[PDB]
This record gives structure tokens, C-alpha cells and sequence, in this order.
């Protein structure tokens, strides 16, 4: 009748916020351009993580950002590996291909448009496809540990004072 | 390694599970592999750790034994009472739905574990239908528990299954019951409609759908439950008319739910709707033709030190 | 954004038209009961595929059907071998496994109903399902091999002899070779009981059929033409298996001639204008051209 | 098209006898002061210009110039084929000459992989097919037809295929290059094609459609992955083995499994005008989003072929529309292809209102977005695929089975 997909958990690290690590206020913020922030927020301001946040946690997160330059031709994602980082589309012609059965096929190709990757950070799951890059560009490379340790954070505080 | 193995009884992310012959009294018993690889590829002694000290001082009707339990080197292997009968989602895609009957039973046996776990501080998190075994006398038993929490208190743990899901746990929002209940609104549709309830060729679809509070009204379903389904998807809980701290004064109050007998339920003598058809020790027609895969013993120790609780 | 699928090659069993040679009627033979019969055919009625086959077809199947008796344990068919066998569970439950990653998975079984490997017999592929026995029963039905034989040469069979009716007929000229297929598939069948007008009378005659099995006694009303005033059985034309009628009604338009009469069962075709005027266009201009019979 | 001779029906000498029979008759049916749909006043006009031309060669010289120039046409093209198929062709071919390199895509037919001359050296394609799955299912007549489209390539959309070679049991067809990818790689990954690009993706369809009618070739195969892009910007087809042209009907039932109409389920026959219904169903995936049959069990899908029920979400066009609503029925009998040229109620229709086939005869038109060509061997844009050598013994294996080729 059908093909009857697998139901596998979906558990990662349970992050407590109350008495874990030793620092505190950890921010680590990385201040870039004014162009650039305004034209991410842009995609930002859409996204359902983003569509019901704070303005102090979307600023926060628009704040705290890495780059990394990848030229042509670059596995730095492969399918098998585990998944901890959230890549945003920026600029340049980026091609998805997926192991669709130990077999390589284009998923979808992003040139400075749409949104991916916000999947690894909802659990705990491998890389979702392999992103090769076409050409030079600058993409942004967030860490999965940081988005949830502030965003829980702040919710934590508010419902201690507020 | 006091226990001869027969033939394997499962494999999957949870682990693997096999078949074992008591040789200081011959029964039929699951020995259940934790394997430990995916746990230090993944991270998933605490869940352990919370069901060991749960089961510590915890028995009741709805709960599988525990006898003899067994830690190696680098492995360990729980011992389990077997109950011949299998799953019944095998046997809802075999047939297709059950009546209204079999509903009311499985929605009674739900409020009667959950209200059981509430006395205790207690929940149970992952909820499928794939943790139920039915068995001869009809006394139904539930398995898999690792998904559970000693107290409630009030953290923000992420796991289960997309396909049971609600907006409370994507960005964490305690849920102390709403994942116990507002997924639990979709459960009865698995059993209701002639298809799955998510039917979508991607996850955006699925999120989607969960974040957007709506049944789609079959094309045959009874006007009794229908106007339960146009509200049992909600936000928050207060608003909620039958969802009362005791949990027994509201849903026998309710309209189709008002005959549901748990004095008799709640005491193991009502004999199940459907009993299973056995025919040896250890049957295999309500199961699947599975195969077993390639087991390995232990050679030395490698994370022996973990369980450091024994 | 999709789980997507593969696009395997498909396949299914040749033949050879120009092979005419087969069997008398039947290799097997095992007439059931008379309530075997009838709930046999009470359970392919809810086939697609026996929605437009005839009563001779199924007749045919019937008594060609192969019955095989299957005890408790036992196994014959299993899954990844070429499947070249089909059955039908004629009563009892067996449930079935297909795969499913290495799984399997169960998929329900069936009670005096269903077909296992129904599709089997509509193309060539491995076995995708698996068989358990249970209790001791008996199953229906026929291999692949016997089936499509049979269905090739009543195809060949009805495709070819409908057609070498119509080629004595000096009118047809303006129809091709590749025509006459088309012309023989669009032709129909129905059949009339005695009694039943086939048409009623001071209608728009403006068309043409052919008898294709049972005396026709084509009569009217006694009244403008010159006979007796009794109203009785008129001598226009018998139509026979070989006769035709309707093909002076185009060019001529003349009076009503007069009305059939299906005496008793008579199986006839239905041809329509609609159909032929959608390539060559009304037969008006095409029987033109043959001006030098006519005149 | 519309001959001025057939309009009114008149011989070589058109005179004053039916002309006035053919003026009442177009006069009685079509009549602006009692009919007013669309449609009817471009046929009314048609019918009075062939009207007034018959009664002057002078304008109907140059339609009757036009015929004769078609007819011979016809003929020339009609006579070159008979030749090809009546010349054989073998003993052009060898092994060691092409070297392969990587593989790119196998399936449950043959393995199309990348090669490079030893003389010259320049990247091309190559299918190889294994004899142990054909002399299991034995399909000979299918494999004998490629022997002789070999040769039958007289126009650019027909890919002039290479000398073939047959091992012992092994075949090897080398092919033309494509620096592309496929339509259907680039269907998925959009999803929804534009106003334009639909447009160019029907006038091509109708162009092959009616370049293969003009030869009475039965296409049989048809799947999204017969349809490659070339680096020149235009569109080509593959697998031309399952074509075959037999005077009598036919039952080798294998191409469209899943986009079979219900004439053809029930063991039936069927004609060239399937071709258009097996390729309707694939313009709803280049319309609504998603896939056709949004189940997963045949039983389902062949319920929803029979169920004569289709979707109209708000995404389609205006002709689309009517165009599927029109076809519908279960005994598809009012087919549009099914008519004298089939080339008239297509091409008349509202979907095609600005159509120029003479442009794209000579090719001359670029096509809107060309695949980014990188140099030689930019396989970027075809689907990898792992590597799998040739690993059969060198045996003989039934070879007077295999003579021609």
C-alpha cells in the first residue's frame, strides 16, 4: 500500500540553562558592515524562527556572525558526517546535491535567494546534502551551540523577572 | 551471557531487541541490546539514566518487568517479560479502522496512564503507536520508556518525532502536557481516517500543517467526534473545556465518552476488543518476516565506566 | 523538498500475431459447482478489467481456470524471484509480506475477494509481494503465460474477424488500410430481444449499420405506398450475416423507407457519422468522387 | 492548408456548377446575423477568400505552386526512407578506439557513460547495454529497429547517431555530446515555469510531435528522461530503439507505466495520439507544483487515470484550462490529433495565437536561458552517478542471435 517510512527520535542535547558550563553572558559578538546587515535582514525578517522573536534577540542574532570565504571547488559538507552548522545564503551559485541512495542529484540550486539549513538546527541530524560551490563567494558559518544557549536564555531571564 | 538466544525480535534507532530462553527455567523472555554506539554518537545517557532511576521504585499494570539485568565490558542487555500478540498498527493497515468502541478503549487506557503518571510526577514524552503489545487475557502493556523525565520542573528537552509535534516543543515552551495532549489530537485520526493523518513528500509541509491548527474533515467520519476534532487542536490549555487537574471528571462527562466503565477497566478484567490469534510458543503471524542482522559480542572494555550506578 | 522516485524501464511479454496456431479451446479443464461459478465470477465482476469483457470471455477463463490445493506450512512463492504465477484466495486468510528496507512489512490479506499479484499479469517484474500459509485452502486462477495467450488471440480474434464483412461491399473505396482499423475499433456492439424497436419510426434517418448476427425483417406502416390496406409484415429487405442496409441515405433523400424489427436475440454493431466525420469529414463529398457507379 | 480546390470541391477546371452549390452551403452555415461565437468569422472569411480566389488562377497559382513543391517534397522524403531501410549498414565500428572515463547514469535498460577518442580526442557519450538481461526477456524486434534509425536521420532533432559494436556480450553505441542536463533535473528544481518558457516548451513539443508524425514513426517511449538540453540551446530525444513502424496493430506493451491512458490498460490497442495524453499529464507538473499522482500503490494511480477528475488550482492559464477540461472522457474519441494532417485545430487553437515554425526549421532562434557551458566536460550539470567497470568474461554468447546490427 505504501512504502512505510521509519519513525526514527529526533533527542539531542538537553540544554539546561540553570546550572551547566561555567561563563556567563557569552555573547561573542561580531560586528560587520552596515550594507550587509541590512541586507540580510531582509531574508531574516521572514524566516518562522524569526517571524515570532524579540526585536532584542533578532538583533542579537544579526549581530553575532562569522564569514568564511570558500573558492571553487570545495567539499567542506559532505553527506555522512554529522550536522552542526547553519549556513545562510549570501551571494554566489551554491548546488545541493543529495546522496538520494548513494546517488548524487541537484536538490535545488541557491544564487543570493531562498532559505536552507535552519533544519540542523531543530535537532540533532547529519548534513543534509552536499552544498558545492560554483564559484567564489563569502558564505556565513553559525554554529549550532550558540542560537539555542542566548535564545533560551533571554526567555529564562524574562520569565524569572517579568 | 546466562541466556540462549532464538531469533531476533527488532532493530532500530531505539536498539535491538532478540529473543532469550530462561536456562534456569525455560520461558520465553526480550533481551534488549542498549549497544552504547549510537548513545556516544548521539548523547543519550541522560534519558538512561532518568528511566533506571524511574523504574527504581516504580510498578504498576501498564509497565513491563524488570528481572535480571546484565552489564558488560562494553555492553548491557535488559531482560523483559515477552508478550506474544504484536503491534496494532499492523493489524489497523491490515484492516484499515477500527469502530467507535475501539476508539473510546484506547482513549479510556490513555487518561487511565496518564492520570497514573501524573500521580507520580511523571511523563511519557515519546507516544507512537509502535509501543503496544496485546496479549491473550487482554491485559495491554506498553514498552520503550527511555523517553521520560523523573520530575517535571520545567526544562527544554527536544526530541520524539516530526510526525508528533506542536508549536510549544519547536521552540521550546516547557509543554508540561501539551505534547501529551495536543499530539495526542492527531493520534486518534491515525485511527480514524483511511490514510495516514501527514501525508507530504517533504518536512516543510508537515511543519506546517502542525503549526496550523485545522483537521481536514474526512469524507466518513461521525458527527459524534467531529466536534471534539474542530477543537482539540488549540494554543494554549485553560481554554481547554474538558482538561480538568483530575482528568476523570471531564471526560466521562463527555457526549460519545459516557459509558467508559474504568472501575472495571482500570482493575484488568474487561477482555480486550480484539485478541490475537496465537498457536505456539512464540509466534510469528502477527509479526513481520523481519531478519536477524549481524551480532557481535563484547571483546574488552571500551565505556564500562558510564552506568557508574551499580 | 520532495521525496521523489526512480524511473525504472518497464516491461511486458511479446508475442507474434502471425502465429495463429494454438490450442482447441482450453489446456486445463475443471468444471467447479454451480455456486463456485457464481461466486467466482461475483468477485472478478469487481475487477476493472472484467467491467468490458463478454459473458463467452468469462466463460472461457472459467472453465480454463486452474485450481491449486494449499495445506498448512506450506511455501512455494517467494519474494525477488521472477514472479510467473498468479492465484486468487477462494477462501480463508492468508496474510501477505511485501519488503520494506530489509522489513516484511505485512500489507493484510483477503476473505472470498481480492487478487494476489493482480498486476503481475500486466507486466513482467519480480516478485513484490510474499505468500504465508495458514490453513488448508484452495486458490484460482491462471499463470501469466496461458493468460496472455488467451487474451492475445481473442484480441486477434475480434480484431480480425470483423473486418473481411465489409471488403465485398463494392462502395468501399475512399477508406485506406489504415482506416479500416480505426473503422473496426469504433465499431461496437449491442444487443436487442424480440420486441424491442430499434428505432422508432419518422425518424431522421441518417447514418449506417450493418447486422452483425440474426435475421432483421425490416417492415412499415402500410399507408402512402401502393399494397394492401392491412398493416402486416412488408418486403423491403431481410438483412442477414452478410447483408447490408443504410447505405442509400446520403445521396438519395428519399422518403421514410421503413423500420427494423429485432426479431428474437440479434447482436448488431454501432456505427455513428460523428466518428467518421472528425478525419475524412462527411461522407457526402468522399462518395462523390465514385460518380461513375452511381451517376 | 485549407486547398482552394477541396473548399468548394472542384476539379482541375474550376467552373461555374458547384461554386454556387458551395456559396450556399457555406452561406447556410456560417451566418454573422445568426451566429456570433468566436471561431466562425475567421472560418466565414477563409471560405469567402478561397470563394473569390477560385474564380481567378492568378491568386490561386501560387497555393497550387505550393502543393505540387509539398507533395514532391513529400515524395523525395517518402523514397529516401524506403532506400535506408532497403540499405543495411554493419562492419563500421571497433573496441579499441574510445576510452571511457567516468560513469553517467545506468538504468534497467543501459548505461550511458562519458568517453574520449584515442585519435583526435574529444568528450562524447556512450550507452552500453549487457545481453544476459535482453536474452532473459528476449527483445530482439526492439534492439533490430535501431539497426536502421541508424541511417533514417534526415533532419536536426533526429540525433545522428554513431556505428554501434557488438562484443560478445556486450553492446556499445556512441552518441553525440551534451554539455547540458536534463528537462526534468531543472523541472524539480524549479518546479514552475514561466509564461515564455512554456510557451517555447509547447512549439517544441509540437515540432517533434509533428516531425515524427511526417515519417509515420511510432515513438512508444516516453518519460521525462528522453528530453536532454544541448550547449546550442535546443532539445533532443534518446532511446530511439522502442520505435517501430508495422503495418498491423501491436501489444509489446512498455514506456509509459505510470501515463497510460485507460484505452491501453485493459489490453487494447491504441494509436500515435497517446503519445499527446501520456505527455498531457506532464504539463500539470510544469503548471500546478507537485506531482500528478500524489499516492504511492499503482491501484491508486490507475484509479485516478480511470477517475476522470482533474485539479484546477488558481496557477493555471486560460487555454490550459479549456484545453484539459476538453479531454476528459474515458473513450478519448473526439482526440485532436486523430484528424487529416493534425496540424489544424493545434495550431488554430488559442494557446498558439503567435507561432513561427519556419524560424526554428533552420534554427536560428536562441532559446531564453542556455545551461552554463564550462568548458569541455562540464558534467556539473548532469546527475553523478558511482562508477561501475565492465566486469563480464570474454565468452561467446548465442552471437548468430545478434548477426544484424
Amino acid at each position: 500500500i505504501n512504502r512505510f517510512t521509519r519513525r526514527a527520535s529526533v533527542c539531542a542535547e538537553a540544554y539546561n540553562p540553570d546550572e551547566e558550563e561555567d561563563d556567563a553572558e557569552s555573547r561573542i559578538i561580531h560586528p560587520k558592515t552596515d550594507d550587509q546587515r541590512n541586507r540580510l535582514q531582509e531574508a531574516c525578517k521572514d524566516i518562522l524562527l524569526f517571524k515570532n522573536l524579540d526585536p532584542e534577540q533578532m538583533s542579537q542574532v544579526l549581530d553575532a556572525m562569522f564569514e568564511k570565504l570558500v573558492k571553487e571547488g570545495e567539499h567542506v559538507i559532505d553527506q555522512g558526517d554529522d550536522g552542526d552548522n547553519f549556513y545562510v545564503i549570501d551571494r554566489g551559485t551554491f548546488d545541493i546535491y543529495v546522496k538520494c541512495d548513494g546517488v548524487g542529484r541537484c536538490v535545488g540550486n541557491y544564487d543570493n535567494r531562498g532559505s536552507f539549513g535552519e533544519l540542523a538546527l531543530m535537532y540533532n541530524t547529519p548534513r543534509a546534502a552536499t552544498i558545492t560551490a560554483t564559484s567564489p563567494g563569502a558564505l556565513w558559518g553559525l554554529d549550532r551551540v550558540t542560537f539555542r544557549r542566548i535564545i533560551v536564555k533571554n526567555n529564562a531571564k524574562k520569565r524569572k523577572m517579568y | 551471557d546466562q541466556f540462549e538466544r532464538i531469533k531476533t525480535l527488532g532493530t532500530g534507532s531505539f536498539g535491538r531487541v532478540m529473543l532469550v530462553k530462561h536456562k534456569e527455567t525455560g520461558n520465553h523472555y526480550a533481551m534488549k541490546i542498549l549497544d552504547k554506539q549510537k548513545v556516544v554518537k548521539l548523547k543519550q545517557i541522560e534519558h538512561t539514566l532518568n528511566e533506571k532511576r524511574i523504574l527504581q521504585a516504580v510498578n504498576f499494570p501498564f509497565l513491563v518487568k524488570l528481572e535480571f539485568s546484565f552489564k558488560d565490558n562494553s555492553n548491557l542487555y535488559m531482560v523483559m517479560e515477552y508478550v506474544p500478540g504484536g503491534e496494532m498498527f499492523s493489524h489497523l493497515r491490515r484492516i484499515g479502522r477500527f469502530s467507535e468502541p475501539h476508539a473510546r478503549f484506547y482513549a479510556a487506557q490513555i487518561v487511565l496512564t496518564f492520570e497514573y503518571l501524573h500521580s507520580l510526577d511523571l511523563i511519557y514524552r515519546d507516544l507512537k503507536p509502535e509501543n503496544l503489545l496485546i496479549d491473550q487475557q487482554g491485559y495491554i502493556q506498553v514498552t520503550d520508556f527511555g523517553f521520560a523525565k523523573r520530575v517535571k520542573g520545567r526544562t527544554w528537552t527536544l526530541c520524539g518525532t516530526p510526525e508528533y509535534l506542536a508549536p510549544e516543543i519547536i521552540l521550546s515552551k516547557g509543554y508540561n502536557k501539551g505534547v501529551d495532549w495536543w499530539a495526542l489530537g492527531v493520534l486518534i485520526y491515525e485511527m480514524a481516517a483511511g490514510y495516514p493523518p501527514f501525508f507530504a513528500d517533504q518536512p516543510i509541509q508537515i511543519y506546517e500543517k502542525i503549526v496550523s491548527g485545522k483537521v481536514r474533515f474526512p469524507s466518513h467520519f461521525s458527527s459524534d467526534l467531529k466536534d471534539l476534532l474542530r477543537n482539540l487542536l488549540q494554543v494554549d490549555l485553560t481554554k481547554r473545556f474538558g482538561n480538568l487537574k483530575n482528568g476523570v471528571n471531564d471526560i466521562k462527562n463527555h457526549k460519545w465518552f459516557a459509558t467508559t466503565d474504568w472501575i472495571a477497566i482500570y482493575q484488568r478484567k474487561v477482555e480486550a476488543p480484539f485478541i490475537p490469534k496465537f498457536k505456539g510458543p512464540g509466534d510469528t503471524s502477527n509479526f513481520d518476516d523481519y531478519e536477524e542482522e549481524e551480532i557481535r559480542v563484547s571483546i574488552n572494555e571500551k565505556c564500562g565506566k558510564e552506568f557508574s550506578e551499580f
